[PDB]
């Protein structure tokens, strides 16, 4: 359970980073 | 025109069946070949290579290394190398001929 | 009635093709990323056998796109700059990579430690402030 | 000596007292607070306090304080401009730091904060940066700004790490222990207070008597018997200050050596003063409950069974009251026994610590899983 | 319920609705009971005796207040409620007997009569023969008849964990 | 996005949030005083 | 010149809102041209702000020019919309003079503008011409049939249902709304289907036809591809239905999901209602709400009655419970909870029994009755026996001596319960990881070097 | 004072002595890790909601 | 069958049997073999077989051939190039030409050869206005031929490409189906 929770938090961090990169790229393209 | 939308029916079948499983097995075999490619690029770590010191990192895939022969070179670094081990002044293994951080 | 029949099934199929197209574009993106990664590795094995590039410090920039460079640890050459670096950016006392055969300045590496910085690091005068001073 | 009492925490104490319903009208408290207000020309703070407490604004006094504050601010801005033009960076910093100091001394939270941020931007001395950070931390204690407190605590830790000022490190220990007491983190409060008991110098916050009182309270509620024995019951400084203090020494030693029902009169008096105190006020009920649970556990640990009659005799309380209290705590799950009521007798048991750890793991994992799921919904959509 | 307005309502409405609630309770359709009960207006549920007796009877049944459930037999705000209440009493006798089965490591007879709300030892003996008891060899109905790792289910769960981890 | 106007609205502590401080009870000082007085 | 200054401020706001609606309608026609509907969702995201700024007959100033090819609309819109615009106003700002190519206005844009008219009537608080014009819009959209039109149709459906809500007669819409739900289910439009189902469930709840709503939920399938707000409303309605039908676990999960999916910056009324009912449902299952809800400023005075209810139930004595009932019934009728709260009476019985069993090994039946604050000890007897049967308690009753002796509380960690708890948690964590990995969106994405390498070699 | 794990039965007048099991370090580390990862999740709030 | 040559024979047999039919089962089999089978020659043969099967609808091939051309295996890329050439032979498909243009100047001699040959097959009997890439590809062919950088197989591809472009005195087109819509068996066999 501890490892699964840690993995879930890491996956959420990866998703946050991916969405941040996506918005940055889209905004730069729109610029 | 509406039986042309039946043409669109067969178009839908074409997208659905032909391409989905195609990409599925394509990415499966691409994972297989990725493992094979990593094991192949291991080839550059051949035993007879010269030792050096990792001075500075320029890019994610390039760095300056002082070879033990006396000179120092700005050269690419193997991707399959733990960058946490590239501490300052850390001893590294440079390719004998290409002189890259292997 | 049959016109409505057709248009109904046609719209059903339009929805099916639309969602399947989103799905297939996602799958194609995944596949392209993986294939690019693998191709990058396989070309990496090939392009790591290239000669490593020397590192030399520019001492003076000539005309006609040539730069006087001291290559570590022996040798002072004049190298033609590559056609990707504005010669105006090779100001003296800066590290630059030189291609192995036929030395050719092809990159401006991060600047060497300033001689003054090195001298002050050797001298090691402890940093001070008025609040450390008292009396 | 300690850092300046610019955001005087005694003013916050008096405001909290006047906020309490049994002191909303205390003549002495009101008069002392007004003495401080008129002595420091707290015009903005006086206006805000009158608004909050529904008092009548003494327009004449407010106007005179406002004129005094405006004159001071104008004069000190003139000094700042003179330092800008003629004098150097150190003089500029001194002038604008004085402006921040006066904006605190007139209880102007936002202006003082902005002035301190500008001063910290324009300051070059690590010690002076720590002084500014401690000013901000004291403002945070005054206004119970938890975000400000945590941010400035991290800032102070970072600044101390370089420089290694142990005096500043001990001062930060005292400040962080005060914050931990405020937020009901008694374990860390006791840890910090015991670390800094022999090096306390922060008189800007509170006297050594009150510091040792708080240290003894948090140590009793947090530490186990061996640690309490080694630290509080034998620390030379704690023992001397407890010799000075007639009451808290009796409270601590009664708890330690099992003199019961005197522990309860002590707990009642300390509860009253805890309720009076602004720092311990929204934790006095919790502290009393925890101390009662600790006393019951201490009495019950060394006996397989113990009659409710014996419990009541030891604690001086009645059998029915001790029975109801004990049953309440057992239902809460903070006592390791059961009580047989047909023939009153309390029988203890020894549940393995694995059960407690599993319950705590489930609870904390549920909190963190709820947080993770909330984050997931926030991001995915 | 349908034709609100255009109708002046019937005084018998609340009585008959309470009778319907009694019927639902007797047949033990609690969900439908509560659903229809929600139809009754607030003050009708709270004050009107005809709607209070059914809801109160369900409250007592859920709590286990079988004494007050039995006293409902005397309460009976409308005599027509007897029919739907007798069957509920018999079902409640069964439920009480189940409570007795699970609890009461040992129980006697003279008091078990009042516990089961019976009034005749012949009825007691017939009911004991129903299901089955020990008859009280010492006048005590001693119905005190109170490992195996779920390895298969646990292995299925662990394999599910593995599959959910490896389909990445 | 949506203000959720379908429904009406009625005009309108970093420590662990526990449901035990809520008990309605006189101060422990008062409780102990009463117990001692009746003792 | 306060009047003139206010008029000028109003006129500049009119220009701003006019250009805003220009941009919105532009989005609409470019959406229908490009075949991508969600552009209409982007346009419709600002219905609240547009409605808030939709006053002073700015929509008159607009429609008088827009609605040039659909003169059949003026006959109704203008008489209800008056002619309050100043004589000249020196503006003359229109869609190229309200004239592009004599083309009929796109049905989506016409529906959008007429929805603006309907919501302006909503704000004006005159719900008769609003009803008539809403019926006219319904006829228009029923005649029309377009995919990009489904979103505006959904918004129109919701606002028309709101008009009839204010009319106080929703049973009249019942038939038309339900038939149009059937139409939107036959034609696969998830947004329309979801909104229609939500409005039908709201009507059923308003008339207290929980059994009807139960069948509707059972035999209707909600579209999984619905927005967070329709999901929140549907989950709330389903949770209330389950709570009344005595499916408390389903009530808890659906209602918690509704709270989580509701917007967190607005919808204070929805949050208050969901928190109240969820507090009731938790308290009914036995789980007790956390103090965070009652500490929340948004909803604190609203939950005080429920706060005292929670205190009473958790304390576990029917005295405090029934006094609390007595004081705070009125709010419980303003909301509607009698059945749930008296099921909570039973649950306070259960909680008192649980506390007594946990804290006591042996205790007389009279003491149990006293601590449960019950009637005669025989009732406490039967309650305790029923609890032991149900499994609330594991104890055994000694009637001869008239007490209750509890079990030894078999060490749980040596059983499978920790495995089950950790299994639920592990499954959910793995689900979170899988959902995140699936959600990660990957955005779409030299030979001179090749030749140079070949030549240098 | 925890100098030995036992309990004093006054009634009979005996001294029961328990071979108290050691405290599991795995659960201690798991709880501390849960706390630290809660700090991590707070930092993730700070990054996401402020940026996202 | 065990033999890779027998497997390639199976791929070609599928191609011939289902030529023009666009049978989804044949497409599935050929594409799965091109993906997962362990021999590069048969992978290339499978891609070419898919090209054969899809010529009645030249608009469909571009997608799959693009996915297989911006791809992993040099043989798979080459097979995609020939699939495009076979599919669009005589059509001058702008999409196919755009797909093949990057393929030229690929890091593989035979891949460049196949891309050039397929490009010429597509622009068979074409002109500038019909498709604005004929001059680009003609000058590319000429430079490749009169260069020494390029590999011998790239030179072979360029010569064959010029021959195809100017095939039949530039008075002939390659169509796998007759002008009346009947599959042209001589053309299928020839290709």
């Amino acid at each position: 359970y501890l490892a699964s929770l840690i993995r879930s938090v890491v996956a959420l961090h990866n998703l946050i980073n991916n969405k941040i990169a996506n918005r940055d790229a889209e905004k730069k393209e729109g610029q | 025109d509406l039986y042309s939308r039946y043409k669109k029916l067969q178009q839908e079948l074409e997208f659905l069946e032909v391409q989905e499983e195609y990409i599925k097995d394509e990415q499966k075999n691409l994972k297989k070949e990725f493992l094979h490619a990593q094991e192949e690029v291991k080839r550059i770590q051949s035993i007879p290579l010269v030792i050096g010191q990792f001075l500075e990192a320029v890019d994610q895939n390039t760095a300056i290394v002082g070879s033990t022969t006396g000179s120092n070179y700005y050269v690419r670094i193997l991707s399959t190398i733990d960058r946490e081990l590239l501490k300052p002044n850390a001893s590294v293994a440079l390719h004998k001929h290409s002189n890259a951080l292997v | 009635g049959l016109r409505q029949y057709y248009l109904s099934k046609i719209e059903e199929l339009q929805l099916i093709v639309n969602d399947k197209s989103q799905n297939l574009r996602r799958l194609q993106a995944q596949r392209n990323e993986l294939n690019a990664k693998v191709r990058l590795l396989r070309e990496e094995l090939q392009l790591l056998q290239e000669q490593g590039s020397y590192v030399g410090e520019v001492v003076r920039a000539m005309d006609k796109k040539k730069v006087l460079v001291k290559v570590h640890p022996e040798g002072k050459f004049v190298v033609d700059v590559d056609k990707n670096i504005d010669i105006n950016d090779v100001t003296p006392n800066c590290r630059v990579a030189l291609r192995n055969d036929s030395y050719t300045l092809h990159k401006i590496l991060p600047n060497k430690v300033d001689p003054l910085v090195s001298l002050m690091m050797v001298e090691k005068v402890p940093d001070s402030t008025y609040e450390m001073i008292g009396g | 000596e300690g850092l300046p009492k610019n955001p005087d925490l005694r003013i916050a104490q008096l405001r909290f007292l006047l906020s309490l319903p049994e002191h909303r009208g205390d003549a002495a408290v009101r008069d002392e607070l007004m003495a401080a207000v008129r002595d420091n020309n707290m015009a903005p703070y006086y206006e805000a306090l009158c608004k909050s407490l529904d008092w009548q604004i003494d327009v004449d006094l407010l106007n005179k304080m406002k004129k005094a504050n405006e004159d001071e601010l104008k004069r000190l801005d003139e000094e700042l401009e003179d330092a800008e033009k003629n004098l150097g960076e150190s003089e500029i910093r001194d002038a604008m730091m004085a402006k921040a100091e006066y904006l605190c001394r007139i209880g102007d939270k936002e202006g003082a904060l902005t002035a301190f941020r500008k001063t910290y931007d324009k300051t070059v001395a690590l010690g002076h940066r720590l002084d500014i950070v401690f000013y901000l931390l004291r403002i945070g204690l005054f206004y119970m700004d938890n975000d400000l407190i945590t941010r400035n605590t991290e800032k102070a830790k970072s600044l101390i790490e370089e420089g290694g000022d142990w005096d500043r490190r001990n001062r930060l220990k005292v400040y962080q222990g005060l914050y931990c007491v405020a937020i009901r983190d008694f374990k860390q409060a006791a840890e910090l207070f015991l670390d800094t008991v022999s090096t306390f110098t922060s008189y800007e916050l509170m006297d050594y008597k009150t510091f040792v009182t708080y240290t003894v309270y948090v140590s009793m509620i947090a530490l186990e018997r061996p640690d309490l024995r080694e630290k509080v019951i034998k620390g030379a400084e704690i023992l001397e200050v407890l010799h000075s203090l007639p009451a808290v020494r009796q409270y601590l030693f009664s708890l330690y050596e099992c003199r019961y029902s005197v522990f309860f009169q002590s707990l009642a008096v300390v509860e009253q003063e805890m309720k009076k105190d602004w720092l311990f006020a929204p934790h006095y009920r919790y502290y009393v409950r925890e101390m009662r649970i600790h006393a019951y556990s201490q009495l019950l640990e060394s006996y397989r069974s113990l009659t409710l009659g014996y419990m009541a005799e030891a604690f001086g309380v009645g059998v029915e009251f001790i029975d109801q209290e004990l049953s309440r705590f057992i239902a809460a799950g903070r006592l390791h026994c059961k009580i047989d009521k047909v023939n009153e007798i309390v029988e203890t048991n020894r549940p393995d610590s694995k059960n407690w750890q599993y319950q705590e793991t489930i609870k904390k994992g549920d909190l963190l899983l709820n947080r993770v799921q909330k984050l997931s919904r926030v991001i995915n959509m | 319920f349908d034709y609100k307005e255009q109708l002046p309502e019937s005084a018998y409405m609340h009585q008959l609705l309470g009778l319907n609630l009694l019927f639902l309770l007797s047949q033990n359709r609690v969900a439908e009971f509560h659903t229809e009960l929600e139809r009754l207006p607030a003050k009708d549920i709270q004050t009107n005796v005809y709607i209070k007796h059914p809801v109160s009877l369900e409250q007592y049944l859920m709590e286990g207040s079988y004494n007050k459930v039995f006293l409902a037999k005397g309460n009976i705000p409308a005599e027509s409620y007897t029919f739907f209440i007798d069957i509920l009493l018999d079902t409640i006798r069964d439920e009480i007997a189940g409570c007795i089965e699970k609890a009461y490591e040992k129980i006697l007879f003279t008091e078990a009569t009042r516990i089961l709300f019976f009034n005749t030892p012949k009825k007691m003996t017939d009911y004991a023969k129903k299901r089955g008891w020990v008859l009280g060899p010492n006048n005590y109905y001693s119905f005190a008849s109170q490992t195996t790792i779920p390895s298969t289910e646990l292995a299925k769960q662990v394999i599910e964990y593995a599959r959910q981890l490896e389909m990445i | 996005d949506d203000e959720f106007e379908e429904f009406p609205a009625e005009d309108w502590h970093v420590w662990e949030d526990n449901w035990d401080d809520d008990n309605v009870e006189d101060d422990f000082s008062n409780q102990l005083r009463a117990e001692l007085e009746k003792h | 010149t306060a009047a003139a200054a206010a008029e000028h401020s109003q006129r500049e706001l009119d220009t701003v809102t006019l250009e805003d609606i220009k941009e919105h309608v532009k989005q609409l026609e470019k959406a229908v041209s490009g075949k991508e509907p969600r552009f209409v969702l982007r346009a419709l995201r600002m219905l609240p702000s547009t409605s808030r700024r939709l006053n002073h007959y700015v929509l008159y100033k607009a429609v008088q020019g827009f609605f040039t090819s659909n003169n059949a609309t003026r006959d109704f819109l203008l008489p209800f919309l008056e002619e309050p615009m100043d004589t000249e106003a020196d503006l003359q700002f229109r869609p190229r003079t309200g004239k592009a190519a004599s083309t009929p206005l796109l049905p989506e844009v016409e529906a959008y503008l007429q929805l603006l008219v309907v919501i302006f009537m909503m704000n004006s608080k005159r719900y008769k011409e609003a009803q008539k014009i809403s019926d006219d819009l319904m006829q228009k959209i029923s005649t029309q049939n377009r995919r990009a039109l489904d979103l505006v149709a959904a918004k129109c459906y919701y606002y028309h249902a709101r008009v009839y809500e204010f009319l106080d007669k929703l049973d009249v819409v019942r038939s038309f709304l339900h038939a149009r739900l059937r139409t939107a289910t036959l034609r696969h439009d998830a947004d329309g289907q979801a909104t229609l189902l939500n409005l039908l469930l709201r009507n059923y709840l308003h008339y207290s036809l929980y059994d009807q709503a139960e069948k509707l939920v059972s035999k209707s399938v909600f579209p999984e591809q619905a927005n967070n707000n329709e999901w929140a409303r549907y989950l709330y309605y389903t949770g209330r239905i389950k709570a009344i039908q005595l499916e408390y676990s389903e009530a808890r999960r659906t209602m918690t999901n509704a709270l989580r999916k509701a917007p967190q910056h607005t919808a204070v009324g929805f949050k208050q209602t969901v928190h109240k009912l969820l507090i009731v449902v938790e308290l009914l299952l036995g789980e007790i709400p956390d103090r965070l809800q009652f500490r929340q400023p948004s909803l604190k005075r609203s939950l005080m009655p429920y706060f005292l209810l929670t205190q009473a139930v958790r304390t576990g004595n029917l005295a405090k419970f029934n006094q609390v009932l007595d004081q705070f019934g009125e709010k419980f009728q303003a909301d509607g909870t009698y059945t749930l709260i008296i099921r909570l009476r039973h649950n306070v019985i259960k909680t008192g029994v649980r506390m007594i069993s946990l804290s006591y090994s042996r205790i007389s039946l009279a003491d149990i009755a006293q601590k449960l604050q019950l009637d005669s000890p025989e009732d406490a007897e039967f309650i305790v026996a029923k609890a032991i049967r149900d499994g609330v308690i594991e104890a055994s009753i000694n009637h001869e001596k008239g007490y209750v002796q509890s079990k030894e509380m078999i060490d749980i960690y040596s059983t499978r319960e920790p495995q089950l708890a950790f299994h639920q948690r592990i499954s959910f964590c793995l689900d979170i990881h899988n959902m995140s990995v699936k959600a990660m969106r990957f955005p779409p994405k030299s030979a001179e070097e090749r030749r140079e390498r070949e030549q240098q070699d | 004072d925890k100098k030995f794990h036992g309990i004093l039965d006054q009634g009979e007048g005996v001294l029961i002595i328990f071979d108290e099991p050691p405290v599991d370090k795995t659960y201690e580390a798991a709880l501390e890790t849960i706390q630290n990862m809660s700090k991590v999740v707070d930092s993730l709030y700070n990054k996401a909601k402020k940026l996202t | 069958d065990k033999d890779p040559i027998l497997r390639r024979s199976g791929m070609y047999t599928v191609a011939m049997a289902y030529c023009g039919s666009g049978n989804n089962k044949a497409i599935r089999r050929l594409l799965h073999v091109a993906v997962s089978d362990v021999n590069d020659d048969v992978r290339r043969a499978a891609v070419e077989s898919l090209g054969f099967i899809l010529f009645r609808t030249p608009e469909q091939c571009p997608s799959v051939v693009s996915l297989l051309s911006e791809s992993y295996n040099p043989h798979v890329r080459y097979g995609a190039a020939m699939a495009l050439g076979i599919c669009c032979a005589g059509t001058g498909n702008k999409e196919a030409i755009n797909l093949l243009e990057p393929m030229t100047n690929d890091p593989v001699n035979y891949v460049r050869q196949g891309a050039l040959i397929a490009s010429a097959l597509i622009m068979i009997q074409q002109t500038e206005i019909t498709c604005p890439k004929v001059n680009q590809f003609r000058q590319l062919y000429s430079k490749v031929i009169n260069d020494k950088h390029d590999d011998v197989m790239a030179k072979f591809g360029a010569i064959l490409a010029q021959g195809i472009l100017d095939a039949g005195g530039h008075n002939v087109t390659i169509s796998l189906q007759s002008r009346t819509g009947h599959t042209h068996m001589p053309s299928v066999v020839g290709v």
